[PDB]
Order: structure tokens, then sequence, then C-alpha cells
């Protein structure tokens, strides 16, 4: 068996909540962890020093966009993504096959790999599993994801895509020559079909990869089906390896999914500022003369320096500047939430944290989302 | 209190003290801001820049439309924008986006920010200043004479009328008691009116003088400039607006001007360029030659951009229109420009300003 990259420092007695540590080449990451997209922070003017100061120790790179600009050859010459973008902490990249790829740019998937279309009936480009690993090797990220056959969808395509994802997993494993330097994660498929997802869990966990992600959720599915597939997945993924739930980032979803056993999360301008009661829409007139910060107890640079009134004025009169300040605060909120979740698990008070979180966000138990009450009850957390 | 260290070849080296614990070096520049922010920079990233000036420039044109909120806030614009301990000079116009001309009358002057025209009579102007409460503020003035002896004569009389009316209203304002009015020299390109503006404004108890209307920069206006500063008292600071390029700055310093706007490094940033001129000219980071260039913008530069990032990365950020490109270019361009002003003062100390001038000109 390969060396494990995670250790558990605490577990909740009743629920599935885990507090862990990931030993990655650019530093240890505490879990559970929310992973912002680095290039989304740089698009909004956030420097490495600023993102580091918020507590971020791992962020995402989108391989498709990186592969367009600046392209893998330039990143290789720059000694990897860490060197190119001056980021000293950990990076996670996807396969480059589907995330943030428009369906207008995709032809049909074949066994050889993913096929990209070029404008105006131009020639197509193949991204094989092997080429996906080679590209992520050049990026030098600390965690790399397998190429999978992603579908949105009912009928035989779901089963077909699930089994192709298993075959592509094996090809990514065979192509990945340096597991000492980068950690390849498999991605569980099967959609909302309990039987297909069970098969995918059973088969993919036969591969000794250092971590597992949970794909194919965060679609249009019901919340009932969503949490049941998350719980099915965590019930069958190894306890001694990380569980990465892709595309889940709303605060309530995050807290419930931690309670179900997930360790890592990601999720992708209207003036909204995240707060424990939900969000503030700072464009509203009521904030024009509100001289308090977004949150007096937020430690972010925006809340130490700026009032709601000032941000409201800038959202109208200097919008780009406002968007920097709000993005900083919103990333800070996500990191603080996960930091507070992890502290509660270490102090063995996670059920109390959930109850306080839900009461602050919604109020009485009868105002909480029904799916969340049920999902939490399934792991022994009553509101 | 302005105290001169020395004056060599008409260039004034000194400090302005009791601003009442703050000091400002002259010759020097003011930190340029737009809508109450240094462009693209935060409190945190501003703190990292070396040599940030001791006084920041605010523009009435970008703040006047926020009068209602600032008046409700009551504690002044510095506190409102989150810089409660900084010194602020409030000018009338923004030097980069000055708005349309032709709206000055004997009764009011107009400015434009993001939205609609803000027309300011003397009382409205002073009401706005009572909400802003800047440390220094340019008096309401007619700067559009050179934009005809008749037109230039009116700019002096209108500006003297505004000055006297504003001083009277300041005498009755509790909050503006700790603020300093800056008199404004007008007269356009008529020598007789420039001298009259200079002599008459100096009779009023202003804290300093703004040399208005010298934007370009002709040798004719440089001669008007020195003719004007010869009439002004030596113990008060001389500000100038619309003059920020390094060569022009040096010409004005030789003619008794002390304080300059720093909008030039902002203009460089907005066109995707980085200042590279030696001071002991610019490069366009969108050029394909930088796509693989892993050198910093300026070798040996101490700014956060150059110590930690490459030309290749900034090139990429510009091509994808990321705000981080403007952050890193602005940090470097301000750091470079403030370092230039440090080198001017060092050259004055060492009596080598003529040599520094030729070094700058050489790269122009
Ligand atoms: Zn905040
Ligand atoms: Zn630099």
């Amino acid at each position: 068996s390969a060396p494990r990259i995670m250790r558990l420092v605490a577990e909740c007695s009743r629920s599935g909540a885990r507090a862990g540590e990931l030993r990655l080449p650019h530093g240890t990451v505490a879990t559970p962890v929310f992973m912002p997209v680095g290039t989304q922070a740089t698009m909004k003017g956030i420097t490495t020093e600023q993102l580091d100061s918020l507590g971020c120790r791992i962020c995402l790179g989108n391989t498709y966009h990186l592969g367009l600009r600046p392209g893998p050859e330039l990143i290789r010459k720059a000694q990897g993504l860490h060197g190119f973008m001056n980021w000293p902490h950990n990076l996670l990249t996807d396969s480059g096959g589907f995330q943030m790829v428009s369906l207008f740019s995709l032809s049909e998937v074949t066994e050889e790999g993913v096929h990209f279309r070029s404008p105006y009936d131009g020639e197509e480009t193949l991204l094989s599993p092997e080429r996906s690993v080679e590209i992520q090797n050049a990026l030098g990220s600390d965690i790399i994801m397998q190429l999978d056959h992603v579908v949105s969808v009912t009928g035989p395509l779901v089963e077909e895509a699930m089994h192709r994802s298993v075959r592509w997993l094996d090809r990514c494993i065979a192509a990945h020559k340096h597991p000492d330097k980068q950690n390849l994660f498999a991605i569980i498929q099967g959609g909302l079909n309990a039987d297909l997802r069970t098969t995918c869990l059973k088969e993919m966990t036969k591969r000794d990869v250092p971590g597992f992600a949970i794909g194919g959720l965060s679609g249009g599915e019901s919340k009932a089906q969503f949490w049941k597939m998350v719980a099915l997945s965590t019930s069958m993924l190894p306890k001694d390896k990380p569980r990465y739930l892709m595309g889940v980032g709303y605060a309530t979803d995050l807290v419930v999914c931690v309670a179900l056993g997930c360790d890592m999360f990601d999720c992708v301008r209207f003036g909204s500022a995240l707060v424990p009661t939900g969000n503030l829409q700072l464009k509203k007139k009521q904030y024009a003369k509100d001289f308090s910060p977004i949150n007096p107890e937020c430690p972010c640079p925006t809340c130490q320096t700026h009032s709601r009134a000032f941000l409201h004025a800038l959202l109208h009169s200097d919008n780009t500047t406002a968007l920097h300040h709000l993005t900083v605060h919103n990333i800070a909120y996500q990191l603080q939430l996960l930091s507070a979740v992890r502290s509660s698990i270490l102090e063995q008070r996670f059920p109390d944290f959930v109850r306080n979180f839900m009461r602050t966000m919604y109020g009485d138990h009868s105002l909480c989302p029904a799916w969340a009450v049920e999902a939490l009850a399934s792991v022994g957390i009553m509101l | 209190k302005l105290s001169l260290i020395k004056v060599v070849n008409g260039c004034r080296l000194g400090k302005i003290q009791n601003l009442g614990d703050c000091t400002v070096d002259i010759p020097g520049c003011l930190l340029y801001t737009r809508t109450g922010s240094a462009p693209h920079l935060t409190h945190q990233t501003l703190r990292n820049i070396h040599g940030v000036p001791g006084i920041a420039q605010l523009t009435l044109s970008s703040l006047a439309e926020h009068h209602e909120v600032l008046a409700e806030y009551k504690k002044g614009v510095g506190s409102f924008i989150g810089m409660p301990e900084s010194l602020f000079y409030c000018s009338l116009h923004d030097p980069v986006t000055p708005g349309p001309a032709g709206y000055v009358t004997s009764k009011s002057v107009s400015v434009w920010g993001f939205g609609g025209r803000v027309e300011m009579t003397v009382s409205k102007f002073m009401a706005i200043q009572e909400a802003l409460q800047p440390d220094w503020f340019q008096c309401l003035s007619d700067g559009e004479a050179s934009c005809s002896i008749k037109r230039a004569r009116k700019s002096v009389d209108r500006s003297l009328l505004f000055l006297d009316s504003c001083l009277r209203l300041q005498e009755e304002s509790e909050v503006l008691q700790k603020s300093v009015i800056i008199g404004v020299i007008e007269g356009g390109d008529v020598m007789e009116e420039r001298l009259r503006s200079a002599r008459e404004t100096a009779k009023r108890p202003v804290g300093g003088f703004l040399l208005d209307g010298f934007q370009g920069v002709t040798e004719t206006r440089l001669h008007l400039l020195s003719s004007v500063t010869a009439e002004l008292p030596e113990d008060k600071p001389r500000l100038i607006c619309g003059v920020s390029r390094p060569d022009e700055v040096l010409e004005c310093i030789e003619r008794g001007v002390d304080l300059f706007e720093s909008f030039f490094p902002y203009q460089v940033t907005e066109r995707g360029c980085a200042l590279t001129f030696t001071f002991d000219f610019e490069i366009n980071l969108k050029e394909k030659k930088y796509q693989e260039d892993f050198d910093p913008l300026v070798r040996g530069c101490s700014c956060y951009c150059c110590k930690n990032h490459t030309r290749a990365y900034i090139h990429h950020l510009l091509m994808t229109n990321e705000l981080l490109a403007g952050v890193l270019l602005m940090m470097h361009n301000f750091e470079h420009y403030f370092g230039f002003f440090c080198s001017i003062r060092e050259a004055l100390k060492n009596d080598t300003l003529a040599q520094l001038k030729e070094l700058i000109c050489r790269q122009m």
C-alpha cells in the first residue's frame, strides 16, 4: 500500500465529521478545507500576499483556461504554476477535459479521450488521459485529477460514462510516473443512480490512489437526491484517505457535507457580501448611510477598513474597486467558516456548532431547509 | 511651517512641518487618488510601497457627488474612506479626467464625477468642504482662461472674489478651523494678469499657492511660471496641477515649485506600461517580447511586484484583463516615481540636480 497523505486529528462521535491534515509537497493543509480558484482571485486584483494572509493554503487551477493562456509550454519554462504565478502553497488542478469548458467547444467523447472544437469548422484537438497527466505534470500542482467522462442526463450514457471513467482512471495511473511529487485523485461518477454510483465506488476504490473526489453532483438534481448520493459516496470511500466533494460551496451545503464525511470543497459581482445570516446586498439603498463594516467580527482587510456605506458608494461610482473589496471579504468568509468548523470538531463540539450555525442562518428548526434537517438527523445531529 | 534647508539654482529643498505632528519634504509629490482610493491599491498594498508621500491628493470632482452621505457621516472624508490618520489636500479637478470646459461663471464652477454635473456656488463649495474636512483645499477658482486679455482678466477677478468669499465663510465654520485654504494663481497666458493674480493672492492669508493653468508645457508658460513664483513669499509652499512627467517636474522645480501631482505613474499603469527610467523610459508589457521574459520589471527594484513577479506573468495578466496586472503595475510605477522624487532631493543635497536632469532628459 502506498503511503497515506492524510491523517485524522479528530472525529465527531455521532456524525461523520472529520478534522484532518494533508501532507502535501508545498505544505500541510488542515481539513475540512474550502479551496478557492486562484485565477478568480487574481482576476479581482488579489495578490499572493493577500490570499496568504486570509489563510489560504491550497487553491485551484483550471487546467483548460491555463492550457489556453499562458499554455503548458510557457508554464513549464516558468518552472511550473507555483513559479509562474508566485504561489508558494498548494495547488490542485483538474484534468482539463470539462471544468469551465463550454459545450460549444466540445465534440463527442470517444475512448481515446476528449475532443475540442476550434472556431468556424477548424480542426479538432484530442485530450487523452495520458496527455491530461502530462499537462498536469508540467503544471506541477500538488494534487492532480483524473480525466473522467463527465455527463450532466439519463439512459445508458450514464453507465457508459461511469465505466469509461474507470478505464481512464487506470490510464491516468499508468501515465503518472511521479506519485512522490503529485497526488492523483480518482473521481466517483454514476450520477444520481444509486446502483451506478455504488459500482463506481466499489471499482474505483480498488485502485490505490491517494485520494477520492465525488463528481456528478451539484447539477439540477433535487436536494433529497444530492445529500443521499453524498452520504452513499462517503459511506464507501476509505476513511483513511481524503474525500473531495466538487462544486459545493454554499455555506449550509458545506456544513451539512462536512457532517456527512467530506473533507475538501470547491465552488465558483452583484454587490453581495457573505455573512452568518446569509448575504447582504450592498447595492440596496438601506446601506447608503450604514457606517458599520459588513461584519464587525470579520478579520478580513475589507471589514477592518471599510464601511457598508463606502462599499455601497463604490459599487455605483467605482465598481471595479468595490469588486476587489467584496471578493476579498467573500473568500475570507469561506475560509473563516471552514476554520470555525474545524475548531469545533477539534474541541468535540461540532453538533453545537451546527445548531448555532443553523439557528443564525435560518432561525427555528421549522425554518431550516428540510433536506438539511433530514441529512443532519441521519448522522445524529438534531436541531 | 515651511523651513528651507537650502536653495540652489532656484530649487527649494526643505520640509513642511506642523501638519500637527506631520512633515512633508519638498520638492515632492502628493499621492494620487481617484474616488478616495489610490488607484488599484488597498491600505495594505499601499503600506508596502516605499517612499509613499506624506500627503494624499483628493479630487472634488470625484467626491462632490457623495456630499449627502459625507455630511451624514460628519467625521470627514479621510475617516470615511478608511484613512483617518492621513493628510489630505483636496483639489478642484482631476488632472486625468477634468470634464467639459465652459461652465465657469462669476457665480459658480462645475465638476463631474461618475454621474451628473455638480454645480458649486461659493456657499455650496464651502458646504461640501465642511463635509470633506480636508487638511488643505484648493479654493474655488476659474482655471479656464487659457483653455483674449478679457477672458484672462476675468479669471483673476473671479478667483479673487471666490477667495475672499471662501475665507469669510471659513471664519464662521467650526469644522474648517483646522483646514488650510490654498490660493490659486490664475491669469492664463497674459503676463500682466499673472502678476496681478500672484501679487493680490499673496495679500490674502492663504496657507499656500496653487499654480493653475500651466498644463501642457511651453517655454512661454515656463517664463510666466518663474515670473509668478518670484512674486510669491518664500515661506509658503507652491503647488502645481497637471504637471507630473519627470522632465516637466524638473523644469518647474528650477522655477520655485515645491509640490506635484503623481498622476503620471497612474497614466503609465493604465496603458499597460512600467516605468523603467534610471534615476541613479517605460516598457509596454503587452509586447510579445515579454511573453517568456522571466526578469522583473526593473532589476534591483525593491517593490513587491519586482521582488516577487516576472514580466512574463504581468504580460499574461494583461492579455487576460486581470485586475492583478493593474495592482502590480501601479505598485511598481508609484514606487519608481516616488524613488525619482527621493533622488531629486538627494541631488539637491549633493548639488547634482543638473546631472540628474540630464540623466532623465537622456531617456526622454
Ligand atoms: Zn470581511
Ligand atoms: Zn518594481
